[PDB]
């Protein structure tokens, strides 16, 4: 489906805040004992409304509320960690959960390079 | 099923779960985001008489927490110590690893009583509680939250100040809550909704370089006179 | 292997109680404010002994306690949730944790339509 | 490993780890369930002096939770309040998120003493304390339960009333443990294995309408005279 | 890259302690209520310096705890299970997260044995 | 990216992120390990005084903690309880789920007192401190662990006993820390980075067996006269 803003008003930059888990550090910072407290661990940074991205996130999250929480109230979990793992499994399933079918439409293999080296010997 | 984000055609568009599209490349875990984003950024109204209005107390329905990874700096916060008339606490304390909403330019932090018929405080139109990475169903004592929506990505392969505002409450969560804007703990301004941050502060400012603080032991409360954009675009005083 | 019921006795009807994930909400009940309660989040249903799966059900169960148990003395995890996306991950590794030799026993790939396609060339 | 049920050939059967399907198709995480089964549904005795010594206490094993999405319907449940003879409590609270289970048409409520001797209360077969869509190794204080198995699976691709009945035991957990039903709180019927549910809410209801009842201060206990199909298919009273 | 042991010294030896899942009990002892208290789970085993292992995985243990540290860092989760089932996923993204093009590079398909059967026919 | 250790040409090597190896088969998640290393087995000093500077306090930063599925018998673990000079505590309780160390052929066991400025105890040169199958970022208290680090693997397809050593301390955690082994709870040597487990024991049995215990009701202090190799290869006595 595609994404319609349906809100009253859209700010159209976002400034947002995140963590990274690759930084590598400069000397003996990774270390807990010497490194920055719980309010100093964020990076920062700045997006525009280029292909109009911001005001359909903001869109998006809005229409995401629903399903996410009737996720969430039949779920006995009391913190919900594993939903992007589990949306990786189901990519690779609904590619590889079955026998691949070569050319079907519900097969990602390529047999190009193979069908020219079989035309050439 | 819960929507994931995809870009197609230079737009974001709601992944086909019934569609497969063999195109799409997702070549590490690390393209997989979630995201949180201020119901500010959708237009609602952000002070504080409107914001509470937003929330409700229910029973029967335990709280619920997810994860995100990604936030947006928040203009307005909010952080509640709310007690009944007895001096029951009515919200629960954060649980061991919830802390406060990382980027607030200003942060209401209320105080007051309430009747608080339900065990616990939830977004009336099912938004969550953005807290330091984990959203929430209800809401926490005394932690700064702002209020949010969270999105799901599959992103194609490749200083900071703060202010505390504090306020006085009675009736909270009510039809008829009355708000006042502590000035010191004997100054107060009887709040309305028009009042925005930046007015707070400036009316604080002039009313500690104009004297008109309380010089006696009990409470004076001020009464401002009469006299459509949004944030990125007794006695009496006339 | 199969399913050897023998346990002295077996209901063969199953009167079952769950919970759905999608269930497409009326109006505004996904909203935990205005929703059910913990007690009304349930769905029924009743499912007979139609190719004896119910009595085999009840054999499975029993039979998986053992390694179940096993399971959860060995782990330090206090609320164990993730069995189901394991083996789920397990079915992916079995079939494409190697290299997928075509027309061998441990590779699930089809080249019928591919064989077929190359012969009409 | 932990045995995976799958259908082939019309008959639910053990999926064979060492063995490859590639006509086996698992193509979302929804297609695998776990289910939890109820010890009833294979013909064990459901009362109470029966259920009890199937349970027992055992101290230095850590509880063990795990999580299933699919239950069935119970016909008995059981929720306990033991101390030992010095007031302290046997069984531990219910920790957060851990409710009771949620479909029982009767729900055995015993109280009473025992010498309670180990930290928590395990199933002598090994079988599961069945909750709210959590399976335990040990048994909650005050938490309803019924006794289970769960199993995990592979699917092919494509009103409610409860009653509760309350006893008083001693020597809970013993050899020579004594149990009594309650009509009110001073009038008990010495309990026998063969008392049926059925049965004892009609010898409650014919004792209240005979007027059986205690009429002093004191407690009245009555002594039922002695005058193989499952559930889906002092003084005396002669 | 290569394991450079750096340490002052190496205990070439590995007395090493773990649990074992599968198992399979003797009679009753995987009942929880009959079986091992939590200081009686523990399987022995004795590992030898074959191939500098031991040096290897000593230096290579050190030389993880950065990465670690700061994957600790920018998580919420108290206790953290998932680090070896999101590699897993992640081995069968980086294999099977794209079209597989035949003979490329970052495709393993053997088409050898399927080539042999199209020249004999 | 978290290394991932791989056996290539009879070696040990960190698996390339950005090479991709279709000749490396991963069949089952069995096949992946998560193990921890002591830091006794790279020849860190493993003394009291030497162990103990290389921890410290810190507020500001959440306790993190990472699961691990096979460990290494340690010569050496600790078990710490420290209070500040008030008695109130400076290590918290164990969490749920949290045992000591499995195997420790001698534990330390530290009581004394220290100023404890700071919410938690890090290990200063970031290694991890080693409880059961559990890796944590701090200290717990009065819970025996190992110093060491964690490692994760790709494996290739196909009795015990513990003492004991009790220690006093004041100003833990300083650059004066003072140190007493303690043989009963009135008689205690001098400590010494110097001093081995075994020469500790010796020590203790030779003081029992040679009668000079305190005969009094006070302290007994001893001081050992004056008079480069790892463990895999007041009054004075002269
Ligand atoms: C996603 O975005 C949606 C659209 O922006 C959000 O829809 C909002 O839904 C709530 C209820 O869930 C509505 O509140 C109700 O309003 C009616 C009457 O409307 C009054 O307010 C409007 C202001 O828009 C005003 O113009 C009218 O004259 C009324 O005075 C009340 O009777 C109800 O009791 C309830 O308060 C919002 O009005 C509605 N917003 C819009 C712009 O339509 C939706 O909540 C978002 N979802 C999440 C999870 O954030
Ligand atoms: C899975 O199903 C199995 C078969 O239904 C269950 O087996 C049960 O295992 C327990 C022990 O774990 C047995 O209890 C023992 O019984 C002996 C003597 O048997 C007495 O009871 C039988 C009634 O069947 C009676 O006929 C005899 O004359 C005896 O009076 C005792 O000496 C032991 O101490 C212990 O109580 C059950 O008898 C047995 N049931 C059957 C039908 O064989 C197994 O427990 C199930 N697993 C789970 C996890 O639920
Ligand atoms: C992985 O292995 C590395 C190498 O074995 C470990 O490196 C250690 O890093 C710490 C700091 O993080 C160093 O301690 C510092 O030492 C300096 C001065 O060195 C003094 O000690 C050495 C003994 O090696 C002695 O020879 C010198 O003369 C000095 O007296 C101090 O100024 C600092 O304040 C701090 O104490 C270790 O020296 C260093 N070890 C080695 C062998 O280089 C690393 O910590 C390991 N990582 C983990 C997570 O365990
Ligand atoms: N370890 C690194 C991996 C990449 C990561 N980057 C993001 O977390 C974005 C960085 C910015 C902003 C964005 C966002 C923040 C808050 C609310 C909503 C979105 C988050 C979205 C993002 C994006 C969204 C949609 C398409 C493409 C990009 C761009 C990703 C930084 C750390
Ligand atoms: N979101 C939807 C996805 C499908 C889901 N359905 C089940 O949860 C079944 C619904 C019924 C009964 C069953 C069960 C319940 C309790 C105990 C044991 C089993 C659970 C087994 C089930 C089944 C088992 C074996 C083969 C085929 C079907 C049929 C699935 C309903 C919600
Ligand atoms: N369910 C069974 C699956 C296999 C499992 N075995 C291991 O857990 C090893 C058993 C030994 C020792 C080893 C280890 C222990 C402590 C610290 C570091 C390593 C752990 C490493 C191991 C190994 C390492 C590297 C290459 C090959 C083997 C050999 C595996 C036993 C239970
Ligand atoms: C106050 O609340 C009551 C009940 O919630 C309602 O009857 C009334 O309309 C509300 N408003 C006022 C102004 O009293
Ligand atoms: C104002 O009141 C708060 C809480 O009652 C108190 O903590 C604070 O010290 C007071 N400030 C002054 C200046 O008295
Ligand atoms: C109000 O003004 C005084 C004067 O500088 C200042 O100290 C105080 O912090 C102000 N209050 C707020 C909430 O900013
Ligand atoms: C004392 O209070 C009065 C009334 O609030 C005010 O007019 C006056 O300025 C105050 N005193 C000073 C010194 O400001
Ligand atoms: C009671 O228990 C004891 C010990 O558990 C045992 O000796 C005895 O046989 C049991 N039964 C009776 C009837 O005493
Ligand atoms: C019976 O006893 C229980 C608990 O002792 C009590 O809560 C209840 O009110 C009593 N009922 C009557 C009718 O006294
Ligand atoms: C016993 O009978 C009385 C009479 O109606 C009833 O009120 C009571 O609930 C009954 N007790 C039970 C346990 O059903
Ligand atoms: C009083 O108790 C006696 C003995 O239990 C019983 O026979 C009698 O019927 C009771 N009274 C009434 C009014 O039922
Ligand atoms: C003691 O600690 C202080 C401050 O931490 C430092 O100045 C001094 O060098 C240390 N050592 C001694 C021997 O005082
Ligand atoms: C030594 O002291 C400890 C703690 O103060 C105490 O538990 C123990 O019983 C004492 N031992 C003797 C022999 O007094
Ligand atoms: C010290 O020696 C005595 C004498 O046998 C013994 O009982 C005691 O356990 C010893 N202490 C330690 C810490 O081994
Ligand atoms: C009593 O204490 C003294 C001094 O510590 C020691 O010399 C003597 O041997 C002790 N008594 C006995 C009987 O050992």
């Amino acid at each position: 489906e595609a994404i319609v803003n349906a809100q009253p008003k859209c700010n159209p930059n976002l400034h947002y805040w995140t963590t990274q888990d690759e930084g590598a550090a400069i000397g003996l910072a990774w270390i807990p004992y010497f490194g920055p407290a719980a309010e100093g661990i964020y990076i920062e940074g700045l997006m525009h409304n280029q292909d109009g991205l911001i005001c359909g996130l903001r869109q998006l999250a809005n229409e995401t509320t629903q399903a996410l929480q009737l996720f969430l109230r039949a779920t006995t979990e009391l913190r919900t960690f594993s939903i992007l793992n589990r949306k990786a499994i189901d990519f690779l399933l609904q590619r590889w959960g079955g026998t691949c079918h070569i050319l079907g439409p519900d097969c990602c293999i390529e047999p190009a390079d193979w069908t020219k080296n079989i035309t050439d010997k | 099923s819960i929507p994931l984000g995809v870009i197609h055609n230079s737009a974001l568009q709601v992944s086909d779960v019934d569609k497969l599209v063999c195109r799409d490349k997702l070549s590490s875990t690390n393209q997989l985001r979630s995201v949180g984003l201020n119901l500010e950024g959708n237009g609602v109204a952000t002070d504080v008489p409107s914001a509470t209005k937003r929330w409700g107390f229910r029973s029967g329905v335990p709280p619920k927490v997810v994860n995100y990874e990604a936030g947006e700096w928040a203009e307005n916060c909010y952080n509640l110590e709310i007690k009944k008339p007895d001096g029951s606490e009515c919200l629960p304390a954060a649980p061991d690893g919830i802390r406060g909403f990382p980027r607030c330019r200003y942060v209401h932090k209320v105080s007051g009583t309430g009747p608080c018929a339900g065990d616990f405080a939830f977004h009336k139109e099912g938004a969550f509680f953005l807290y330091d990475r984990l959203a929430s169903t209800v809401i926490y004592r005394g932690t700064t939250f702002a209020e949010g929506v969270v999105a799901f990505l599959i992103l194609p392969q490749a200083g900071y100040y703060s202010t505390t505002i504090r306020y006085q409450a009675t009736g909270f969560g009510t039809n008829e809550t009355e708000y006042l804007f502590e000035v010191d703990n004997l100054t107060y301004v009887q709040l309305e909704s028009r009042f925005t941050p930046q007015f707070l502060l400036q009316l604080n400012e002039t009313i500690y370089t104009s004297g008109k603080r309380s010089n006696t032991t009990g409470k004076l409360i001020w009464k401002v006179n009469p006299e459509e954009w949004a944030f990125w675009e007794x006695x009496x005083x006339x």
